[PDB]
């Protein structure tokens, strides 16, 4: 899978740094009452749709792991590494096609998003606990909605640009 | 209170499964003895602890109260007792919340964010045998980690710049808010691309060339063997 | 227009870790002013700057800017038009670009406050041609432009809001000498022909010597010296110990002073020094 | 002697600007400085010198190893590099790792690496900054520890691709100073593609490029005689030149030949007094 490429190996690092930075920084207050920290998943999904593609799973996983360390709940680090790490890959591998059109991105985003929703739900419902799973479902559903929406909003303009 | 700190990452790795791989009442006595012992050993000063439990307090209340109310028997509208199982289970999940949250805070305050990447590089060593590149992930993770703070300084200045020219960040609802995130996200991505391209030509021209290989610039075994003994003691009783 | 009154600010509020980025700041910048803030990094210059467009509400004291009145009690909602009133240019403004075309990019500014879209695009073209050069660049993508040109596009985007007070956080940074020259002459041009109150945080002493009408010296969150460049640059040694220094014209004037001739005032600029030398040239 | 360049070309004019029929040679330990507008390649030539940016035509040979594809790293060995923007090109988790970064990947070393790193940081004087991460400092300091990092290699050639382009006057003057003392100690060739008049004045020789073609080449003192035309040439005016221009704007005619501050002062005092 990994080679790794000359420029791409650095691009992944920078994008991870960006996602983590945005994760710690940017807060998105929902209309009562939680927040949307996983706008980093915008960076994840976008990194998966841009070039992307399979390799974007690094930008998904390592970043989320670091987020778990920094935000932070270090105990969940492996879980997030797996959930996000596979999430970005589910978006990436399912994406092409040839990036043509919005729907072409709309379909794989739905599947990859469920990996987070179902993943964290099972992650919660393990140490926990019947209500924690439901709460995780709701929160991560709103969060997935925001992330996918923003990603869809950006990825258009970006594909026209983008180095490689 | 710093230590190895390479083993703390393994603590973060194992504490998750160790947490639920134990019923009772007895393994809880072992677990609490271990955790409280670690807390007392590592200073604290419960301020950051209680302030750490503070945001998740709503989730603790929600989970415990739902685990209760959906158990005495609650469903089909009837309370009283029989329920006690749900009571002690709610207590179990409450103490569970306390343990996981406080240990999360302790682990957060323990390690300095720097050496964690090198620790990851050290722990990924066996993975070398599985053909998985270790040094590439190590360099990538180190560069990313060191670029995390400087990208925060960048993300703030971009937001301030856009706010200065009319962009109203943070305001509701959600669609109009997500549309507002674009003038922040788009510049950052393109800046990240330039950040990498300049870094690629930098590393290429630098003394480090195209390598990927190969060069790298007593309390350890104690607490981990203690962790092993405690973990075995937990493995003894577990009701299954 | 601008008027600080016993202003002070601190990260982060009363709770630790406390760090007063500013303390007891009082000053007044008149209409058509041209303030130049000088000092080291982290000396409170950036805080003083962000204090203008209400990016940072003061912990104490008041900030009167024309009709506006900034106070610690002031809410975020009421400070909405203050941003269109006070334009700002952060260091390396190119980064603020994002639109697919420079026309819509420059027009994006007013569009948030107002705005009639067609009038916004037309105003975007107007600002496009008023900034440096950039004629008919409207259809071209900003990312395709050079660094300096992108800086001109961003600056035009800021100017599109029709601000009465322009703020510049080291705008000539990274630019080639011609870029810096043309940009500074652009700022002076807007200053003299349009409004225009202009705040200018820099390190280049020459631009302050030539263009600035008044100087504000910062040093760890406190406005120590304040006044005309003649008053500020009068005491050289004070600046020397503050790791600053008088302009090259003043230094060379001291060089000609030790030899030495006399001058009615300390020459801050090569033009002034040339005048003072020309008079004595006519005499002797 | 050290850097022979008979012919050079770049096909991007059909990104990095352009180059056509560029030709020059760099002497040993020579303080070279390349200047020009924006239409000039400049940074293009800087990219071509190290090894990156594969040219379509021409040939460049760093004495004595010739370019490019197979011997690129061989040429890159004896060549230090400093780029603009010190936030980038740092790559290290901290100053120490940043300095050791260049040393690391040459199959050596581990044990002898440490005292060499400490000696380099001692040489730049930032020894008390190895503990600090780049996300805390400073502008000229990150560039200075990048300079320490590349000087840890101790190459025969050093390239400054506008290192002081994005620095405060403090960090810029300081950097130029430590580069001067570095020249004093190690004695090495320093090619600096910049637009800083102080650096160009520090140079022993100045190449002026325009439209991808080397239009001029002379001693900095002779280059400064271009007066007001210096800005268009992408280089600030010496204050003596500013004063002379301001004087000829006022009837007084100063000497055409370039003069330092001391010479200008002496001539001025000689005139009226």
């Amino acid at each position: 899978m990994t080679k790794g490429s000359l420029k791409e190996n650095t691009i992944a690092a920078v994008l991870i740094a960006m996602t983590v930075a945005l994760s710690i920084l940017v807060v998105i207050p929902i209309p009562a009452t939680k927040g949307i920290v996983t706008l980093c998943e915008v960076g994840i999904y976008t990194s998966a749709i841009l070039y992307g593609r399979r390799m974007g799973l690094l930008v998904g996983g390592a970043s989320g792991f670091l987020i778990d360390i920094l935000t932070g709940y270090p105990v969940w680090c492996l879980f997030s590494l797996v959930i996000h790490g596979t999430q970005g890959l589910v978006v990436g591998w399912l994406l092409p096609r040839h990036h043509k059109g919005i729907r072409s991105m709309l379909l794989p985003l739905l599947v990859g998003s469920l990996v987070m929703v179902i993943g964290y739900c099972l992650a919660t419902t393990l140490l926990f606990g019947w209500p924690a799973g439901l709460a995780s479902i709701f929160g991560n559903v709103v969060q997935v909605g925001f992330g996918a929406g923003v990603t869809l909003s950006i990825v258009g303009p970006l594909t026209r640009l983008k180095p490689d | 209170h710093r230590l190895d700190p390479r083993a703390k990452l393994m603590l973060s790795f194992c504490y998750i499964i160790v947490v639920f791989l134990a019923n009772n009442i007895w393994s809880y006595a072992i677990l609490i003895a271990f955790t409280v012992g670690a807390i007392l050993s590592s200073k604290i000063s419960l301020g950051f602890f209680l302030k750490g439990i503070r945001p998740l307090l709503w989730l603790i209340v929600f989970t415990v109260v739902l685990q209760l109310l959906f158990s005495p028997a609650g469903g089909h509208t009837y309370f009283h007792w029989a329920t006690q199982d749900g009571l002690i289970n709610a207590g179990y999940i409450f103490v569970r919340f306390l343990l996981i949250i406080m240990m999360s805070t302790l682990l957060t305050l323990s390690t300095q964010p720097l050496d964690i990447a090198t620790g990851l590089a050290s722990l990924m060593k066996p993975l070398r045998w599985v053909k998985v590149p270790v040094d590439t992930l190590a360099m990538m993770l180190s560069i990313a980690l060191r670029f995390v703070p400087t990208l925060m300084d960048e993300a703030t200045k971009i937001m301030n710049a856009q706010r200065a020219r009319g962009v109203d960040f943070g305001e509701g609802g959600l669609f109009k808010q997500a549309k507002s995130l674009i003038p922040l996200m788009v510049p950052l991505f393109m800046s990240a691309f330039n950040r990498a391209e300049d870094l690629s030509t930098a590393m290429e021209a630098r003394g480090y060339q195209d390598s990927e290989h190969r060069s790298q610039y007593r309390r350890d075994t104690v607490t981990w063997l203690l962790f092993l003994l405690g973990f075995v003691a937990i493995l003894i009783f577990r009701h299954w | 227009a601008i008027a600080f009154e016993h202003v002070t600010y601190t990260y982060q509020a009363g709770t630790p870790m406390a760090h007063t980025a500013l303390t007891d700041v009082s000053l007044t910048v008149p209409d058509r002013g041209y303030l130049a803030i000088i000092g080291h990094t982290g000396s409170g210059k950036s805080t003083l700057i962000q204090q203008l467009n209400a990016l940072l509400k003061p912990t104490s004291g008041t900030i009167k800017i024309d009709e506006f009145t900034i106070t610690p009690e002031t809410t975020n909602a009421a400070l909405k038009p203050l941003r269109q009133h006070v334009g700002m240019v952060f260091q390396f403004p190119e980064n603020q670009l994002f639109e697919e075309t420079v026309r819509q990019d420059i027009a994006f500014g007013p569009k948030n406050f107002g705005m009639a879209d067609a009038d916004a695009l037309a105003l975007a073209d107007e600002m496009l041609t008023t900034v440096g050069l950039d004629q008919s660049y409207a259809e071209r993508s900003p990312f395709e432009l050079s660094g300096g040109q992108m800086r001109r596009v961003a600056i035009a985007g800021v100017l599109a809001m029709q601000p009465k007070v322009l703020v510049l956080d080291e705008p000539t940074a990274g630019l080639d000498p011609q870029g810096r020259q043309e940009m500074m002459r652009l700022f002076a041009r807007l200053h003299q022909e349009q409004g225009l109150t202009i705040v200018l945080v820099t390190h280049q002493m020459e631009d302050v010597a030539q263009y600035a009408e008044q100087v504000a010296v910062m040093h760890e969150g406190r406005l120590m010296k304040f006044g005309t460049p003649a008053d500020v640059f009068s005491n050289r040694e004070w600046l020397q110990d503050h790791q600053l220094d008088v302009p090259q014209a003043a230094q060379f004037a001291r060089r000609l002073r030790d030899r030495g001739l006399t001058f009615p005032k300390q020459p801050l600029t090569a033009d002034q020094l040339a005048d003072y030398l020309a008079q004595q040239w006519a005499q002797r | 002697t050290e850097n022979i360049i008979s012919v050079d070309h770049l096909t991007y004019q059909y990104q990095a600007p352009a180059l056509t029929d560029v030709s020059f040679t760099v002497h040993a330990g020579e303080w070279l400085a390349i200047v020009g507008h924006n239409g000039s390649g400049k940074s293009t030539l800087a990219k071509s010198l190290d090894g990156l940016l594969p040219f379509t035509q021409g040939s460049v040979t760093v004495g004595g190893i010739t370019l490019t594809p197979e011997t690129v790293w061989q040429v890159r060995e004896q060549i230090g590099m400093i780029f603009q923007n010190p936030d980038n090109q740092f790559v290290g988790a901290t100053v120490e790792d940043d300095v050791a970064f260049g040393l690391e990947n040459r199959q050596i070393s581990r044990d002898e690496m440490v005292p060499r790193v400490q000696a380099a940081l001692a040489q730049v004087g930032m020894t008390s900054f190895a503990q600090r991460e780049p996300s805390s400092l400073s502008g000229g300091q990150k560039q200075r520890v990048a300079l320490a990092g590349i000087v840890a290699i101790a190459p025969k050639i050093l390239i400054l691709d506008e290192a002081t382009s994005m620095l405060d006057p403090q960090g810029r003057i300081e950097m130029l100073a430590i580069v001067r003392q570095l020249r004093q100690q190690q004695n090495l060739t320093v090619i600096s593609i910049t637009h800083d008049i102080d650096e160009a004045a520090s140079a022993d020789r100045v190449l002026v490029i325009d439209d991808g073609r080397l239009v001029d080449e002379a001693v900095p003192s002779q280059i400064f005689e271009r007066g007001t035309q210096l800005v268009e040439m992408g280089l600030d005016l010496p204050f003596t030149e500013k004063l002379k221009a301001a004087l000829r704007q006022r009837g007084i005619t100063p000497p055409t030949t370039y003069q330092t501050a001391a010479e200008m002062e002496e001539w001025l005092w000689q005139s009226l007094s």
